[PDB]
Formats: structure tokens, C-alpha cells, sequence
């Protein structure tokens, strides 16, 4: 699940059988860290038309 | 079953029978009108391909379609801003209600703002706001006029309609008591202003009851604001379908650019890239076309709403079935999320009564025609009343003009005319 | 601001009739050295009609004014040749 | 502004020129731990062949 | 800056034509943008491949241009219907629609020709130099109310007069400008005043 | 009447789904237009004999 964005901690909990999460759209909302088993949230960094 | 077109009424039409009403009731009805949609501006380059220089090169090689889409989105946003500005900002001078509230005897505390609110709105406006309920390149630009500014616009419009009436939109503000304004609005639909000064308490009570019923309907019924909710849902569904279109290969190996670039050789990789790019470009073109059609519809609706405001809030229009079902007396605009709500105050007569009518009467051989009345009779005596309210008056020469003799008119009846 | 932040213009606490719409009520204008200011746009004057149920305002004079407004009716009607446009 | 407008004279108002976007700096490789290690030690460094 | 809408329409049409002629000279994923060099420097298979690619690109561009032209034509037709009904309701007659034939009371309109548009000259009647007076709903002299027929019961402090609703013209309160209906015991705001009998 | 073509079309996204939604919207628009144009009165009247 490649991509780019800001990786920050969140408040949602994942059962110990699931993987990276999604949202109402078809984008990757959150991912499960396969190293420390921590819940991380994916937020794309700020962008906008000048 | 077969649908019914309504009831089955049979009006007992007769050449000497008329029905003049003896009572009336004020019914306040709402009319939802969308003014503007959410301001969206999708980035063509970022939506077609993200984090890829070959995609940008190929896309600038295909032409300037992204520039056309950006120009169309900018034009749509400018059009929405212009519609929002032309609908609400009709007066160039914000008015304020006086501290004392003695508007003839009516209770306007349900639509005027209160200082105990950070948004400076009213109770009905708060109910309307509470009723209606970034990813890969799409953004939601905020509108120019904020909610507080639209609320202040509506407050100034209400103040001008209450204090000045209709002169605030046709020149300077001219203060006038609410009773005189209501009398002059009644004297523009046919009924004489003398019925308002004699039944002001009943009219005020009926107006308060209508306001209470409107508040109860807005608080209970959740499907009242249907047009704005439908527009918001359509915009959300369009955005969701536009976002979900990226999870499609359009006849390729995959849907991720990095996977194709790292798995396939450069020629086949650029072939799949071209396929994905033309697919997403067709998708964005259809989305932009649908958005332009919806924006044209919203602009037409906003022009209609602005005309309705300028013709019913800033004045009185005698157009039948244009501002509420019935004789339009006045209206009050109310703010709404991406919309406007008009409180059309109408005059609906009721409790009619059968009467015997006649075209004219000739006292001494010369026919007498009523100026602005009707020759009704209760069997024994003849009287002249108004056309929208029963008011028996003695048939005098001061309200009936004489022209010719009673030799050609069909329906003449003999009657005496009192001479002052 | 609400749509981001403005870099290159000072934020003043004034309120004038703005000409350049920025967004969410923010408006910029070149006004006094002079520079670009960033103030919340105003909605006009602050007139307050002293309403009372004992007085009326009847005008005594009138000024005839001629207001103009333009309205497009037609465009430039064109017609393309598909066979020659696509293939010359 | 003068470049995107294709004119040396620019009037007042708002004008969009380009799209600002923060670019990444480095990459992060995330993979599970190495637990199911292939017993290559007993193959090459065996006691009997 | 007054002639904005017509100038904006002309500029939009010119920009559409220019971008169409520019898109005709695009690559659309091919090796060039001229058909002669493609048919003369390529084998027939790749030649017809690039030709059909350019054909699809130009067809998509022309379809987008036609859709934009249709949307603009619908908008212009709506604007033309609005201009026609405004012409009919302002020039061919006095309209009572507030804020339709100019801002203020409508008097008359003078149409003017314009390139791809129409310019109006709506004459508006706006009052000015107003002054406040003392008003009342009605008066009663012989124990019976006297509501004004067509006018406003004003008073400069001492004497009461009746004037028009849009122009100050004090006149003597006579029986020809007011009508009697009921007694002056139900209306709120009644004032005592005598009426002059002609 | 083809399954492979159905799969290849579904691989192109949900375009004709939006097309069917637009067609249903057009049908509902025509219905409500006819209703608001003709069905304006809420009580059918009858001409006298
Ligand atoms: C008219 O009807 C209302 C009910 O809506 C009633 O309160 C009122 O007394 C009636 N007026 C007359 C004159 O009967
Ligand atoms: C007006 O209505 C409000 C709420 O609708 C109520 O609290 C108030 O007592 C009413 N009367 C006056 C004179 O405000
Ligand atoms: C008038 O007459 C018709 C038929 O003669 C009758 O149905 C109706 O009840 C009468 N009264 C009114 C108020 O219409
Ligand atoms: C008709 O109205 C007059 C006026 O009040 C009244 O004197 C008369 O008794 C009425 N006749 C009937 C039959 O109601
Ligand atoms: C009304 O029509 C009837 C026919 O039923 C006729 O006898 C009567 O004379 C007519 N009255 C007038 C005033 O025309
Ligand atoms: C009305 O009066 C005239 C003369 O005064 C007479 O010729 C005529 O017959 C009368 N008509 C009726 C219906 O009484
Ligand atoms: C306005 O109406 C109120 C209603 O009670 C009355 O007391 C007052 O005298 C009237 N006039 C003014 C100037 O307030
Ligand atoms: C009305 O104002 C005009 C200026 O526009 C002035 O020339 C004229 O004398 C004024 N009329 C009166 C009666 O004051
Ligand atoms: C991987 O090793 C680290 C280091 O001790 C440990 O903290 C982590 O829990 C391990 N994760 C798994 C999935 O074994
Ligand atoms: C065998 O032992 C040598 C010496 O310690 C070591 O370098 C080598 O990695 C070992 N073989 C394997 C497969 O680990
Ligand atoms: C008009 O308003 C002024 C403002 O205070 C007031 O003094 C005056 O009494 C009002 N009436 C007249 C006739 O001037
Ligand atoms: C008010 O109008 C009367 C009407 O003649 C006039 O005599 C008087 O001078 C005017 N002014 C005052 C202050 O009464
Ligand atoms: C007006 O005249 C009546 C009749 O005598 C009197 O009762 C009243 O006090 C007078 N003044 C008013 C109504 O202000």
C-alpha cells in the first residue's frame, strides 16, 4: 500500500486480525504498523492553488 | 388503483347568484429556493496522476484540457459568488430594528435575531441551519459571504420590510407604522383598508398562530427542506463518484501508476499510463459537464429567487400564485444553508355566503353602475359591497356612476338609489 | 484566514467597501506609504431607522435618474467542417 | 500573473497561477519482523554430509 | 468597465476559438502533429495507428468544444428570454414589478442597440429630501371614524392634512378624500380632529 | 447478453450507472414538471348543465 502523506497517531482501535483501514471513499485512511503494532493515521500534507 | 385528481366539486353557477366572503384568515407558507451550491475546484494534474513526472509530461503533450477544466471551475465559482451576492445583497444600507417592539401588535420575536447567540441568527434560522446536515486534489472553497453576513443581510431586509416597508428598495428609507403599511398592502389587493383597522387584533392573533404553526412544522417535519438537502446529497454523490473512479484500470494491468512503472517495461508502462490518463480525463470531462449543467440550473433557480425577493420582499406584486397561494400581502426572507426560505404572508378568504347579484340598477330610468363594488342583495334590500370582503353599504350616488339608460343592459333590476 | 492564510498583506481592524474578493469575508485593497491591507468586508452603512408608531416619512422632492443595464441576446454563430477539421 | 494571463497589463482582482503542493523528503520502509528464518545454518555448517 | 457582459461573452468566444485551433495542433500522444509527415515517414500500420489516435483526440476536443458551446448557447438563450420579457414589460408598458425596470419606481425605458446584446435606459423615479411628520390611522369628528380614501393623514404638529403616499402635498381634509365606516372605538391610534364639509 | 463484456465494462468504472441515475432524474424532472404545469388545482370542478 504505497503512497505519501503525514503519518500521525490516531484514536481508533484495530482488532488483532485486521490490516490497513479505509474510509467512505476509496483512499487509505489508516494503516497498521507491522513493526510496533501501533495504529497510524494517513493524512495528506497541505496542498492548494496559489 | 387509479389515482384521483382531487375532489369532485360542482359550482352552482347562475346568472343571478354570487358568493361574497364574509371572513378571512392569514396563512404563512414557506417556499424553499436554492441560491448556490458548494464551491468545488478539482486539480486536473493532481487528479489525473499523482507523484509522476511522466504523467505530467504526457498530459501537457495531450493539450490544454486541464486549463479548460480549471477555467470552467473558476467560472462556476465566480457565477456562484455572483448569484449569492445578487440574491441577498439587495439593499446597500444595513438597517436595525429599534429596541421597542410595537409593530402594530404583531410578535416578530421568532424571525428577528437575538444577542444571545454567537452567530447572530434567529430561532427559525437556527432550526433551518440545524435541519440540513482534500483527498486527491479536490478542495471545497469557502463562499465569499459568510453565514453571519447572510444573517445580517436578512436582518436588514426584515428591518426594512417592517419599518420602511417597500420604500427601502426604491430610494431612501421612509419610516411608516406597521399598521399603516399593512393597511396600504391590503388596499392593493381589492379589499378596503377599513377592515384591518377594525380587526387588527384578530389579524395579529392569526399571524402569530401561523408563525407558531410554521415553527412547529419546521421543528417536527424533517423532510421540509427537501430541495437544499437533495442538492447537497447530489453534490456529495457526484464528488464520491468522481473520487471512486480512480479505482479502475480502464482496461490495463492495474490502477496504480507506481506499480505499473515498477512492474512493466517503459513502452508498455507508458501505454498503460496513457490508457489510465485518457480514462480519468473522460471521467473528469463528464464530471465537469454534469457540474456545469447543475450550475446552470442553480443559476436559473437563483435568478428566480432574486426576482421573487425583489418583487415580494422589497415590494408588493399582484402576480397570482407567485408568492404563496392567495393574495400576497408581504413576505419575509430567511437564511438557510446554501439556500433561502421565504415566509410568504398570504390573504386567503373563507366562510363565503350566497347572494343575488345584478349588473346595474336604474332608479329614474338612467342606469347606475358600481364604481368598485357589486350589487348584492339578501332578497329584500339591495346593497353594494367589496369584491373580496362582505360589507353592506347603502347604494348612494357617491359610489355609483350613471351612464345611459337601462334599455340595452341584460340583467337590469328595478331599485331605488338613496340621494345624500 | 478561513481559506488559508494571507502572506504579503497586513491585517487591519477596519471595515470598508471591499473591491477584491479574497474569501470567507476577507477582502484586500491597495489603500494607505501605501500597501495591501486585509480587512473584513463591510455590508454598507449602519443606518438605524427610529421606528415609532406616531410618525411617518413623506418625501417632498424627487430626482429623476436614468439607470442602464446591458443584456446579451445573441452570440457569433459558427459552423465547423468536420471532415476538413479532423483531416486536412 | 503576467505569464498566466498572457498580458503585460494586469487589472485588479484575484488570479490563480499554479498549484502549490508540499513534496516529500525521504521514504519509509515498513515490513514485519524476521522470525521464520530459513535453517541455513544446519545445511552448510552440518555435522555429517 | 460598464460594457462587461458583452465584452466577457466576446472574450469567451475568442478564447474558445483560440483553444480549439490550439488543440488541433496538439500531439495527443503521437510523435508529431502534422498528418503529412506521419503518412510519409511511417509504415502503413503505424501510420494508420497514429492517424486514428489523432482522430480520436481531435474528436474528443471537438465534442468538448461543442458541449461548451451548447451550454453557453443555453445560457445566452435564457438571458435573451429575460431581455425580451424585460423589453416587453418596460418599454411597451409601465411595470409595477419592484426592482425590474431599474432600481426604483419605473417610469419609462429606452432600448439601445449593442454588438451581440441590448442596452436599456430605464428611467427610475427615486424620492429624496424627505421629512418626517405626525401620522394617524384615521380621525373621527361626528362620533364616526373617517379613513382616508387615497392618501396619508399627516400633520406638521398642529394642523392635520392629507397627502399622497409618494409626494408631500398637504390638502384640506374634506369628505371627498375620506370615507366613513364604523365608530372610532375599535381602531387603535385614533385622534380627535374636525373635518371640513364642502 | 455477454458476461465477459459485462466484466470488461465494469472494469471501466461506474459510468453507465451515473448515466442511468441521470436518466431517472430526467424522468422524475419531466414528471414533476407535468405535475406543476397541469396539476395546479387541488379540487376538480365541473361545468354546470
Ligand atoms: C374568522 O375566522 C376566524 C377563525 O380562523 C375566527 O376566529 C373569527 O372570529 C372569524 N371572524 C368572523 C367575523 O366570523
Ligand atoms: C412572542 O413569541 C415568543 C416566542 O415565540 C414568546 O416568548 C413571547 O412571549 C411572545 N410575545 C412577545 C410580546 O414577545
Ligand atoms: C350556496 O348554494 C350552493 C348550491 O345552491 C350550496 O351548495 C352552498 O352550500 C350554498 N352556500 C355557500 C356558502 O356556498
Ligand atoms: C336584509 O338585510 C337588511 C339590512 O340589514 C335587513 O333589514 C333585512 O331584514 C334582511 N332581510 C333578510 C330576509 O335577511
Ligand atoms: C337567468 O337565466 C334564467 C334561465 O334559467 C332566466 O329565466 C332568467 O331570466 C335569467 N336572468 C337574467 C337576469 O338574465
Ligand atoms: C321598472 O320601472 C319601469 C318604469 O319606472 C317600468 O317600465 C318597468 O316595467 C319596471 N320593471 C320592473 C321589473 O319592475
Ligand atoms: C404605540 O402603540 C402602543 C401600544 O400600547 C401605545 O401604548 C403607544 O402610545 C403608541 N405610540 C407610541 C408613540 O408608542
Ligand atoms: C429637488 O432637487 C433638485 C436637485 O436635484 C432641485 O433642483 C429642486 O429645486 C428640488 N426641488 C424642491 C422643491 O426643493
Ligand atoms: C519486532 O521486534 C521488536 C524489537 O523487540 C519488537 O518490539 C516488536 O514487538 C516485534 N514485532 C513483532 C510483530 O514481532
Ligand atoms: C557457518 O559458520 C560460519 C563461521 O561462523 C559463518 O560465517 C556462516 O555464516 C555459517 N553459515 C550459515 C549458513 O550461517
Ligand atoms: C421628526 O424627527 C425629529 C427627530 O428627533 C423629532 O424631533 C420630531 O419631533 C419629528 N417630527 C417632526 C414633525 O419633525
Ligand atoms: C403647520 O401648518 C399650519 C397650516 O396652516 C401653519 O399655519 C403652521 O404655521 C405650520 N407650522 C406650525 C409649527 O404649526
Ligand atoms: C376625543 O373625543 C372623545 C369624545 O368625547 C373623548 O371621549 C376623548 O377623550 C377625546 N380624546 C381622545 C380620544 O384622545
Amino acid at each position: 500500500l504505497t503512497g505519501t502523506g503525514v503519518l500521525t497517531e490516531s484514536n481508533k482501535k484495530f482488532l488483532p486480525f485486521q490490516q490497513f483501514g479505509r474510509d467512505i471513499a476509496d483512499t487509505t485512511d489508516a494503516v497498521r504498523d507491522p513493526q510496533t503494532l501501533e495504529i497510524l493515521d494517513i493524512t495528506p500534507c497541505s496542498f492548494g492553488g496559489v | 388503483y387509479t389515482m384521483s385528481l382531487g375532489a369532485e366539486n360542482s359550482v352552482a353557477y347562475s346568472n343571478n347568484s354570487i358568493a361574497i366572503p364574509t371572513n378571512f384568515t392569514i396563512s404563512v407558507t414557506t417556499e424553499i429556493l436554492p441560491v448556490s451550491m458548494t464551491k468545488t475546484s478539482v486539480d486536473c494534474t493532481m487528479y489525473i496522476c499523482g507523484d509522476s513526472t511522466e504523467c505530467s509530461n504526457l498530459l501537457l503533450q495531450y493539450g490544454s484540457f486541464c486549463t479548460q477544466l480549471n477555467r470552467a471551475l473558476t467560472g462556476i465559482a465566480v457565477e456562484q459568488d455572483k448569484n449569492t451576492q445578487e440574491v441577498f445583497a439587495q439593499v446597500k444600507q444595513i438597517y436595525k430594528t429599534p429596541p421597542i417592539k410595537d409593530f402594530g401588535g404583531f410578535n416578530f420575536s421568532q424571525i428577528l435575531p437575538d444577542p444571545s447567540k454567537p452567530s447572530k441568527r434567529s430561532f427559525i434560522e437556527d432550526l433551518l441551519f440545524n435541519k440540513v446536515t482534500k483527498f486527491n486534489g479536490l478542495t471545497v472553497l469557502p463562499p465569499l459571504l459568510t453565514d453571519e453576513m447572510i444573517a445580517q443581510y436578512t436582518s436588514a431586509l426584515l428591518a426594512g420590510t417592517i419599518t420602511s416597508g417597500w420604500t427601502f428598495g426604491a430610494g431612501a428609507a421612509l419610516q411608516i407604522p406597521f399598521a399603516m403599511q399593512m393597511a396600504y398592502r391590503f388596499n392593493g389587493i381589492g379589499v378596503t383598508q377599513n377592515v384591518l383597522y377594525e380587526n387588527q387584533k384578530l389579524i395579529a392573533n392569526q399571524f402569530n398562530s401561523a408563525i407558531g404553526k410554521i415553527q412547529d412544522s419546521l421543528s417536527s417535519t424533517a423532510s421540509a427542506l427537501g430541495k437544499l438537502q437533495d442538492v447537497v446529497n447530489q453534490n456529495a454523490q457526484a464528488l464520491n463518484t468522481l473520487v471512486k473512479q480512480l479505482s479502475s484500470n480502464f482496461g490495463a494491468i492495474s490502477s496504480v501508476l507506481n506499480d505499473i512503472l515498477s512492474r512493466l517495461d517503459p513502452p508498455e508502462a507508458e501505454v498503460q499510463i496513457d490508457r489510465l490518463i485518457t480514462g480519468r480525463l473522460q471521467s473528469l470531462q463528464t464530471y465537469v459537464t454534469q457540474q456545469l449543467i447543475r450550475a446552470a440550473e442553480i443559476r436559473a433557480s437563483a435568478n428566480l429567487a432574486a426576482t421573487k425577493m425583489s418583487e415580494c420582499v422589497l415590494g408588493q406584486s399582484k402576480r397570482v400564485d407567485f408568492c404563496g397561494k392567495g393574495y400576497h400581502l408581504m413576505s419575509f426572507p430567511q437564511s438557510a444553508p446554501h439556500g433561502v426560505v421565504f415566509l410568504h404572508v398570504t390573504y386567503v378568504p373563507a366562510q363565503e355566503k350566497n347572494f343575488t347579484t345584478a349588473p346595474a340598477i336604474c332608479h329614474d330610468g338612467k342606469a347606475h353602475f358600481p364604481r368598485e363594488g357589486v350589487f348584492v342583495s339578501n332578497g329584500t334590500h339591495w346593497f353594494v359591497t367589496q369584491r373580496n370582503f362582505y360589507e353592506p353599504q347603502i347604494i348612494t350616488t357617491d359610489n355609483t356612476f350613471v351612464s345611459g339608460n337601462c334599455d340595452v343592459v341584460i340583467g337590469i333590476v328595478n331599485n331605488t338609489v338613496y340621494d345624500p | 484566514t478561513r481559506a488559508g492564510c494571507l502572506i504579503g498583506a497586513e491585517h487591519v481592524n477596519n471595515s470598508y467597501e471591499c473591491d477584491i474578493p479574497i474569501g470567507a469575508g476577507i477582502c484586500a485593497s491597495y489603500q494607505t506609504s501605501q500597501s495591501i491591507i486585509a480587512y473584513t468586508m463591510s455590508l454598507g452603512a449602519e443606518n438605524s431607522v427610529a421606528y415609532s408608531n406616531n410618525s411617518i416619512a413623506i418625501p417632498t422632492n424627487f430626482t429623476i435618474s436614468v439607470t442602464t443595464e446591458i443584456l446579451p441576446v445573441s452570440m457569433t454563430k459558427t459552423s465547423v467542417d468536420c471532415t476538413m477539421y479532423i483531416c486536412g | 500573473t503576467k505569464c498566466t494571463l498572457k498580458s503585460f497589463t494586469v487589472e485588479k482582482g484575484i488570479y490563480q497561477t499554479s498549484n502549490f503542493r508540499v513534496q516529500p523528503t525521504e521514504s519509509i520502509v515498513r515490513f514485519p519482523n524476521i522470525t521464520n528464518l530459513c535453517p541455513f545454518g544446519e545445511v552448510f555448517n552440518a555435522t555429517r554430509f
